[PDB]
RNA sequence: GUCUAAGUAUAAGCAAUUACAGCGAAACUGCGAAUGGCUCAUUAAAUCAGUUAUCGUUUAUUUGAUAGUACCUUACUAUGGAUAACCGUGGUAAUUCUAGAGCUAAUACAUGCAAAAUCCCGACUUCGGAAGGGAUGUAUUUAUUAGA
RNA sequence: AAAUUUCUGCCCUAUCAACUUUCGACGGCUGGGUAUUGGCCAGCCGUGGUGACAACGGGUAAGGGUUAGGGCUCGGAGAAGGAGCCUGAGAAACGGCUACUACAUCCAAGGAAGGGCAGGCGCGCAAAUUACCCAAUCCCGACACGGG
């Protein structure tokens, strides 16, 4: 209801097309996911 | 120029020389009718205004490490610089002090900043991209720059839903505010404001990796490191149960070890699958340690600390060994190196940005390569 | 990288491009450092 | 004189001793004639107050080079704001056994006086002057901070307090 | 950008307008002060009539008033308690106007014991009340920030006494 | 929040209530003379004075914060009909706790600075009276 | 790159040409206002040594003291500095110039002995240049004459003669004017200014005694008639 | 762009009978340029008009007044520095580009110690004029008291 | 001088009855800035506020005082384009600086400064001075003179 505090999920304009996804990542992530699965709790 | 130690000698080359200077005003009244005799040769600037006539928030060298942008206080600004012309591309002004920035391209050309008043303004060369007024008050920063994506700490408790606390997260190829990624803080007073309480409900930092995994590594005020995975939009990990609010997080260069730590001054270097910690120090005093990030001399791997007591200690992470400490003699908000070598930038509380060069753990950098003469000179003159 | 740089040239024995090249400079800042090093070897001598 | 002042500063910094070291910078703020209550306020309620341990080495330097301060009339203004809050204040931040050290180094030649002995008045005493007058003014009015911003504390230092006080009532009398 | 306008807003009939007129001079909105602890670092500048007036954004010690018994002195500042605004200005420790804030006790002591002579915090006129003495004791009191920092560059205001002392410290307890 | 204080009265002294006439002939009332309740909106409580216009009306709301609203109806002449045309305005001004309040009633309001976008106006008299809903009308 | 090398303390300046790099290779990697023996220049230059001041490359550039670069750098001048006079006041205007490093790039060197050698250059050591002006304030001419409290600067002030137009007449003298010389008439100034404030302040002693009385007597008949 | 008896003149500028004197290029200083008007999408009680109010605000310029603020442990004593213009050495291809070296002034920027001083009181009083009683500005902010 | 502010007065239209709360929509409490009052903005909660007496929307066709009369008087946005900054009492001058964009000038190729109205043509055939002064009135400045 008031000034900002609420997420308001409204499309943004200029705020649209600002960055293109640039994948930069060095794993084949399957190490990864692997990763995931057997972190502390496994 | 000066030198603090005596074994391994870092080089403030430019810097507040009084902890409590004068009026500026005053002080060029003073020069322009007093006959003085300074020290024409050693003192000396190597950048066109260095400074921001109260203090700074928050430096970032860019990816192509030709820019440097500064974000200051007194009619809150942010100063950018073009390294290899040694001057101000320009300056421009914002509506309140600063909290943190970032910069999306690896030139200049797009920032992002979390500023004091709720709000997340975006800066080009020709101007002002629109800012986004969060929803609740914020600590910190990070992007998620293979999907892009700003998301962002919140202090205090959500409003309907849970109780958690959140991190807001707007992705740039989208436009909306996603979800906000609900991170447990802890309890509140149910009788209070929409923005939480001063006793807790925040969560402080925030690290990721942007060329190994880069896990969504949070750290909130109980002193507690969560975890979430990029296409997961889920928690992974809860654990490091500590005392200080964790304010320290940083990724190294494997991507596998984890350097935080908390504001009672007590770093902890953990690796991601052993719960205990690979390395403990609790040093200084008990005023928090803020920045912690790995740095590397060409051989070997070391790890910054910084506290705001003046304190600023590189440590050995091999061994554990201190290998340095400097006082750089003012209160500072901000600490980078350059990924090159040798530079250690310093936004501060005083007058002038203050920074550092060492030669033990790196040359004087592609734009400022008479240094190693500088020191030189420093060497003949002890 | 002082270390480097004296093997590199005093027993290595090569020049200062391939030096530029192997360890990663761009031009006569390793001539700064020998200038360094001469320095020091001075103020040890004597 | 503000200058001398400082070339002796210069000369006890040349002294190097680990006392007066971490502390030369508000020594140097003290004698900068831009920020002296400021610096005052720096030294003590400040984060860095005096290290009791090397007390004893830092006390007469800062004792000294304030009565020179208290007493240099060229900054001052007129009225009481004109120095006197200065060593009002002056003497509300400072401590009863420097104030016992400041008035030994306040009273010259009255430090050792006595006005009274086994008879009941000493007039071979009172029947000499060390002093002109301004300085006596000037004492009286440094021994009326000293008791004003003391209060019941006075009592360590009274046998020479009012043999001061009491020499130079008895001169003012007689020379009425 | 920043300003002090109407003309972004709506009407009593909630009709909003352009009504699109350039931001003019006298319609001037400055950046505020965040005024937080650290030395002096105290800026000034002229406004309408050149008129000067400093912006506060590091201080270290204000001054205060024990004005129940007539002094007020120029004591140092710890840090803030509490500010009926914003618990984001309590967490970053800014001082405002009407801020409750803890203070040194060593200067007022000083002259409690300097004219009455009756050691606090450690005839009948030296009275102070228990919690004041309580906070003798601690020898951190809890005044208030009255001026306003950002548009005077001090920090004065009075000592925490009774009523509202007791109701700011169980405010506190909240 | 803060604590309400009258804010230049000392309070905490060992050992008053500033309540001031607005005049033209205006009677402070006694919950505005000694009643505890403190505002700084208030004509007497509070340091706001009145000048310029003075006016009265009906109440339409007082189911505000200390806000009501004044209906103002007037008869103008319209020339094309040659005519009195009645027009309702509405109007504000800020309540003050010291006065009992009705709705329908006949209240006198006079002049202050702007107190927000809306309030310029405060509260000095009230007429009780007996009158009805929105559906009532008379020239005031 | 040629040199121009000053005596300042002689007063004596002089533009040299300069070949032979390999001669000027040790004023290279320097910093302006650094130190640099002028031995490995000559054998006229034994004993000599000098501070470099500034200078302008190829294409003019002149040369910013305190700036670390060795090639031309794009800086920004305020009013206050050097190398630039402003088009307007308060003015910030970007300009290019020269780093204070000496490389090889130069046109002219700025150069000032501030020690000699034994051997004398015939034109910069042997020729004296003084002063174009004397001071013009008393207390200057009484500190450069060390003159006592009654030594009539007045008479001991420094003339110039000049041969005017009229077809050679008599010389002429002139004389500057001295600034800080008490005159009576300033003296009469002081007087008049207090004298105007004691003047004022009696006069308001007067009004206020007036007004006094006055006021008694006011209240005295406003009391009788009560 | 800007000069009057009333800012700073050593133009190595003119013109003459002793720091200076007249005329006076140059330079510093202060003032100026909140307008003269040009273009073009409009402004439908928001401007605008009457009509108030500022006990809610800023004001170079105008004239009117306008400042009691000493002493306050040095025991000793009508003050500073720059720099311009100026003289010279240059650079570059070079523009309001300017480097080095040497000068000098302020109504430019800067500091600023005689047993008196000045108030309020006055007992006694020959209008005598006074014993002797007390006291030492302004600007900023906060608190208190008075505001009869 | 500048700056808010009060009551009234807009033209037509319901093929415009719901609207505002969609940058708060209305309060009141607290803070920030402003020269000041002010949800003007930042925290706290309350509930609104307007409208069939015509809200809201549409349309563009953008007058007042001096009274026998007519006359006479007064009457938004930009300085190649966005963004930021700088003086002054007063400008957010369009006076400047900085970046980005876009032209575009000289060049010895390394660099460097810069962006106006008026006029004539606008078919190959056509039609009103390229006049002069600040003399008066008025305006600005160290100022009787200088400039408009």
């Amino acid at each position: 209801a008031s000034k900002g505090r609420k997420l308001r999920y409204t499309v943004h304009e200029k705020l649209q097309n600002f960055m293109a996804p640039e994948d930069r990542r060095s794993w084949e992530e399957h190490a990864i996911d692997r990763l995931f699965g057997t972190l502390f709790g496994q | 120029k000066l030198t603090n130690p005596g074994p391994v000698p870092v080089y403030t080359v430019a810097g507040p020389s009084t902890a409590r200077p004068l009026p500026d005003w005053l002080l060029r009244r003073r020069k322009r009718s007093a006959k003085y005799d300074p020290e024409n040769l050693n003192n000396f600037e190597l950048i066109q205004e260095f400074e921001f006539e109260e203090a700074s928030n928050c430096v970032r060298v860019s990816e192509d490490g030709n820019w440097i942008m500064s974000t200051g206080t007194y009619k809150p600004q942010f100063h950018v610089h073009n390294t290899r012309e040694l001057s101000l591309s320009f300056s421009r002004h914002t509506n309140s002090e600063n909290v943190t920035f970032l910069l999306l391209s690896q030139d200049y050309s797009k920032s992002v900043h979390l500023q004091c008043d709720r709000t997340l303004e975006f800066h080009t060369p020709m101007g002002c991209h629109y800012s986004i007024r969060i929803p609740r008050f914020g600590r910190d920063l990070a992007y998620l720059r293979q999907s892009c994506e700003v998301l962002v700490p919140a202090v205090g408790l959500s409003s309907d839903g849970s109780g958690y606390g959140e991190v807001f997260r707007l992705d740039l190829e989208r436009g909306q505010f996603l979800r906000p990624w609900q991170v447990d803080v802890g309890e509140d007073e149910p009788g209070s404001g929409l923005q939480g309480s001063i006793h807790a409900g925040a969560v402080n930092v925030a690290a990721v990796a942007e060329n190994t995994h880069g896990l969504c590594a949070f750290g909130t005020s109980i002193g507690t490191v969560e975890f979430y995975d990029p296409r997961s939009k889920s928690r992974v990990a809860v654990l490091g149960n500590q005392d200080g609010e964790i304010t320290a997080l940083d990724y190294s260069r494997d991507g596998l070890s984890l350097a935080l730590g908390t504001s009672t001054g007590q770093i902890r270097i953990f690796d991601l699958r052993n719960p205990r910690p690979l390395l403990k120090k609790d040093q200084g005093m008990g005023l928090p340690i803020k920045n912690l990030i790995h740095l590397t001399t060409p051989t070997e791997e070391r790890k910054l600390l910084s506290a705001d007591k003046r304190i600023i200690k590189i440590w050995d992470e091999q061994s554990g060994d201190l290998w340095t400490s400097v006082e750089p003699l003012v209160d500072l908000n901000f600490v980078t190196h350059v990924p090159d070598s040798g530079m250690i930038l310093t936004a501060n509380e005083g007058k002038q940005m203050h920074c550092f060069f060492i030669p033990n753990l790196g040359l004087a950098p592609r734009w400022c390569h008479f240094l190693d003469n500088l020191v030189h000179e420093m060497e003949s003159e002890k | 990288l002082q270390q480097a740089i004296l093997l590199a040239l005093g027993l290595q024995r090569k020049d200062i491009d391939t030096l530029a090249t192997e360890l990663n400079l761009p031009g006569s800042q390793v001539l700064a450092i020998f200038m360094k090093i001469m320095r020091k070897v001075t103020q040890h001598f004597g | 004189d503000i200058e001398l002042q400082k070339l002796a500063l210069k000369a006890i910094l040349t002294w190097k001793s680990e006392g007066i070291k971490p502390y030369q910078e508000h020594l140097e703020y003290l004698l900068d004639e831009a920020r002296f209550k400021n610096e005052l306020t720096v030294l003590f309620q400040g984060d860095n107050k005096i290290l009791p341990e090397h007390r004893s080495e830092v006390i007469p330097v800062l004792l000294h080079l304030l009565y020179g301060r208290a007493i240099s009339r060229k900054g001052a203004a007129s009225g009481r704001h004109g120095l006197h809050a200065t060593r009002l204040a002056i003497i509300r931040q400072l401590d009863v056994e420097d104030m016992g050290s400041f008035l030994d180094i306040g009273l010259g030649p009255l430090r050792a006086i006595r006005v009274v002995d086994e008879q009941g008045v000493r007039e071979s005493v009172f029947a000499h002057e060390p002093l002109p007058p301004r300085k006596q003014v000037g004492l009286l009015n440094m021994l009326e901070a000293v008791i004003n911003e003391l209060g019941t504390s006075v009592e360590p230092y009274m046998d020479a307090l009012v043999n001061s006080v009491l020499y130079c009532l008895v001169n003012a009398c007689r020379k009425l | 950008g920043i300003s002090r306008d109407s003309r972004h807003k709506r009407s009593h009939t909630g009709a909003k307008r352009a009504f699109y007129r350039k931001k003019r001079a006298f319609e001037l909105g400055r950046q505020p002060a965040n005024t937080r602890i650290g030395p002096k670092r105290i800026h000034i500048v002229r406004t309408r009539g050149g008129n000067h007036k400093y912006r506060a954004l590091r201080l270290d010690s204000g001054n205060f008033a024990w004005g129940s018994e007539g002094c007020t002195r120029k004591t140092r500042i710890i840090g803030v308690v509490y500010h009926p605004s914003n618990n984001e200005l309590v967490r970053t420790n800014t001082l405002t106007k009407s801020a409750v804030v803890q203070i040194d006790a060593a200067p007022f002591r000083q002259w409690y014991e300097a004219h009455y002579g009756q050691p606090l915090g450690r005839a009948a006129h030296g009275k102070v009340d228990p919690a004041l003495e309580k906070q003798f004791e601690a020898g951190r009191l809890y005044a208030i920030i009255s001026s306003r920092p950002g548009q005077s560059g001090r920090a004065d205001g009075y000592i925490l006494e009774g009523e509202e002392l007791a109701f700011y410290q169980r405010k506190l307890h909240k | 929040r803060a604590f309400l204080k009258q804010p230049h009265i000392f309070l905490n002294s060992k050992v008053r209530r500033w309540y001031k006439d607005v005049g033209l002939g205006f009677k402070t009332p006694k919950t505005a003379i000694e009643g505890h309740y403190i505002d700084k909106k208030c004509p007497f409580t509070g340091m706001v004075s009145i000048r310029g216009r003075i006016l009265t009306g009906r109440v339409v709301s007082t189911k505000m914060h200390r806000t009501i609203i004044i209906r103002r109806e007037y008869l103008h002449y319209i020339p094309k009909y040659n005519r009195y045309e009645k027009r309702h305005k509405n109007l504000a001004a800020h309540v003050s706790p010291a006065f009992r309040v009705e709705e329908g009633d006949m209240v006198v309001v006079g002049q202050c600075r702007p107190l927000s976008k809306t309030v310029r106006f405060n509260v000095l008299r009230v007429l009780p009276r007996t009158g009805k809903s929105v559906k009532k009308f008379q020239k005031f | 790159m040629k040199l121009n090398i000053s005596h300042p303390a002689n007063g004596s300046q002089k533009l040299i040409e300069v070949e032979d790099e390999r001669k000027l290779r040790h004023f290279y990697d320097k910093r302006m206002g650094a130190e640099v023996a002028g031995d490995p220049l000559g054998p006229e230059w034994k004993g000599y040594i000098l501070r470099i001041t500034g200078g302008n490359d190829k294409q003019g550039f002149p040369m910013k003291q305190g700036v670390i670069a060795p090639n031309r750098v794009r800086l920004l001048l305020s009013e206050g500095h050097s190398c630039y006079r402003p088009r307007r006041d308060g003015e910030r205007k970007r300009k290019s110039v020269r780093g204070c490093i000496v490389g090889p790039d130069l046109s002219v060197l700025a150069l000032s002995i501030v020690k000699q050698g034994e051997q004398d250059i015939p034109g910069l050591t042997d020729v004296v240049h003084p002063k174009r002006l004397g001071p013009k304030r008393a207390t200057k001419i009484r500190r450069f004459f060390s003159l006592s409290k009654d030594d009539d600067v007045r008479k001991y002030v420094i003339r110039r003669e000049v041969q005017p137009k009229g077809e050679g007449k008599k010389p002429y003298t002139k004389a500057p004017r001295i600034q800080r010389l008490v005159t009576p008439q300033r003296l009469q100034h002081k007087r008049h200014r207090i004298a105007l404030k004691r003047r004022q302040q009696e006069k308001v002693k007067e009004e206020a005694a007036e007004y006094a009385q006055i006021l008694a007597k006011r209240v005295a008949e406003a009391k009788a008639q009560k």
